[PDB]
């Protein structure tokens, strides 16, 4: 026995991709994920937890 | 690094004033650069396309302290502030032996 | 901003290696002392009866 | 509108050579107070941070070099530079109000006219920039006559490196450098290092090593050297790097130019001219610091390096044989 996921992860481009996809040409796995390091919170160290 | 032209579908906006007077002219002798032509069968959008980051992944050193070590039950730790002061130490040992 | 915050950050890792290159240190120099104090079993051994 | 007024209120009066140390005597050990950057040895912690050492690293050392400001035909400086080149300000006659004479290596290799074999990559790259040689001679009509003598290594004065050259269609304006590192115009915060083709230069220290000292300098040496080919007067031009001191170079550059000085000198058992004897001449292009590795680049191919941290430190013309 063991237990895992039954169905797949999802990774779906939103609004914010969507507008560096077209003009761009380049799209980013979690964009809001970017935005809460580079102009929210600068001077936060990388740590692992 | 010169900038280019490019065909990805942008969101294009109107102007009021118009554009088409004496460009079919324009395109034979160049009035502008950074033109290129496209006929009515291929004038379109065209499909969107791209690369991607999947992630910055980076190591971290996570610090060993020597006194949380199991190596220093063989060593005992003295905290000594001025250190360079210090030429030489000395330690004294008085051993009796009966018989 | 980002420029600035992101530079604070290199200088700190920097230098957080500088104290952490330095605590191996002891861990060398420490197990260098047990080694030049260290004769092998077979020199000791018949010593030790 | 006064906001941007406000911006040349602080980095003016932030960028300023460091006063003079004066404090009156009835103020009393104050003085000890206003002495920081001797201070060299900053206390450190347990966990150091910027905020505990932003005090520490305040304190920097004064370096500001100074430029020079030329104004060169646009037909002799070739229009397009890596922006580190070498240079050189020729002068014979003040005949204009205004007008400088400059010399990249690649063009002095123009009115040389030796072998292609000598140098095999950058004849190709020369051949491009200017004509077949007859532009730039056209300014000198005395390179039959200055080679004869031997006077042409006293009318060079070793600038240093490029910084800024802004170019219109007769006239370019060329900034150079003088003293040390130049500050880079385009990009901020940037510093100008010197570049030379991969072909002129020519490393001195190479060994298996089958050990020599390090040291805190080594430095670039200018070479030029007079000679004949087809029976006609021309000039070599070679560098250095080497960190052995004046003493071993000089001995050394003799045993790269054996061949040179053999080839010529078999011409004067017939004819002895006093005009002739003088061969060569070393300047000193200024000091590198050590273990700085000259990268390797690609240019249009011609090979280009590169020295980060050029210091520029002129000196006079030796007469070496």
């Amino acid at each position: 026995a063991m237990s895992g996921p039954a169905a797949y992860a999802s990774y779906v481009v939103r609004g914010a991709n969507l507008v560096t996809a077209v003009s761009y040409g380049r799209a980013m796995r979690n964009f809001e994920q970017f935005m809460a390091r580079i102009v929210d919170h600068p001077n936060a160290l990388p740590s692992v937890e | 690094m010169e900038a280019t032209l490019e065909q990805r579908p942008f969101p294009y906006l109107a102007t009021e004033a118009n554009l088409l007077t004496q460009i079919k002219e324009s395109a034979a002798d160049g009035l502008f650069k950074s033109f290129q032509l496209l006929l009515g069968k291929d004038a379109r959008e065209g499909s969107v396309r791209f690369e991607a980051l999947l992630g910055v992944y980076t190591n971290v050193v996570e610090f060993v302290k020597f006194l949380e070590t199991a190596l220093a039950a063989a060593c005992v730790n003295t905290e000594f502030k001025d250190l360079r002061r210090m030429i030489d130490g000395k330690i004294q040992f008085k051993i009796s032996m009966p018989t | 901003f980002t420029e600035y915050a992101g530079a604070i950050k290199t200088i700190t890792s920097a230098l957080q290696f500088g104290m952490d290159a330095l605590e191996r240190g002891l861990v060398d120099t420490v197990l260098a002392v047990k080694l030049r104090h260290a004769p092998p079993v077979f020199i000791l051994k018949t010593l030790g009866d | 509108q006064a906001e941007n007024a406000a911006r040349l209120g602080r980095q003016v009066l932030g960028l300023l050579p460091p006063p003079t140390h004066r404090v009156s005597l009835t103020r009393g050990p104050e003085f000890a107070r206003g002495v920081r950057d001797l201070l060299s040895k900053y206390a450190a912690s347990t966990r150091p941070t910027v905020g505990s050492l932003h005090e520490a690293l305040r304190q920097a050392p004064f370096r500001q070099p100074t430029y020079g400001d030329f104004l060169v035909y646009s037909q002799t400086f070739s229009p397009q530079e890596p922006l580190g080149t070498f240079l050189f300000s020729f002068k014979q006659e003040d005949n204009g109000s205004s007008m400088d004479m400059l010399l990249t290596p690649t063009s002095l290799f123009m009115l040389s006219g030796m072998e292609a074999a000598k140098a095999p990559q950058t004849h190709k790259v020369a051949g491009v920039w200017y004509g077949s040689g007859s532009g730039l001679a056209d300014f000198i009509p005395n390179l039959s006559e200055l080679m004869d003598t031997g006077e042409f290594h006293t009318l060079l004065t070793p600038v240093g490196p490029m910084v800024q050259s802004v170019h219109s269609t007769f006239v370019t304006k060329v900034t150079s450098a003088m003293k040390g590192v130049g500050l880079a115009r385009d990009e901020p915060r940037a510093h100008v290092g010197l570049t030379l083709p991969c072909d002129m230069l020519v490393d001195l220290d190479e060994s298996c090593p089958m050990r020599e000292p390090a040291g805190l300098n080594v430095t670039i040496y200018a070479s030029l050297v007079y000679l004949r080919v087809n029976q006609r007067p021309s000039m070599a031009l070679t560098f250095f790097q080497s960190g052995k001191g004046f003493a071993e170079v000089v001995a050394m550059i003799k045993d790269h130019f054996t061949d040179v000085i053999r080839t010529k000198y078999i011409q004067l058992r017939h004819e002895l001219y006093i005009n002739r004897l003088v061969f060569g001449a070393v300047c000193t292009l200024g000091t590198v610091p050590f273990d700085s590795h000259p990268v390797h680049q690609s240019l249009n191919s011609l090979p280009v390096l590169v020295f980060a941290n050029f210091e520029a430190a002129c000196g006079p013309w030796t007469v070496f044989l």
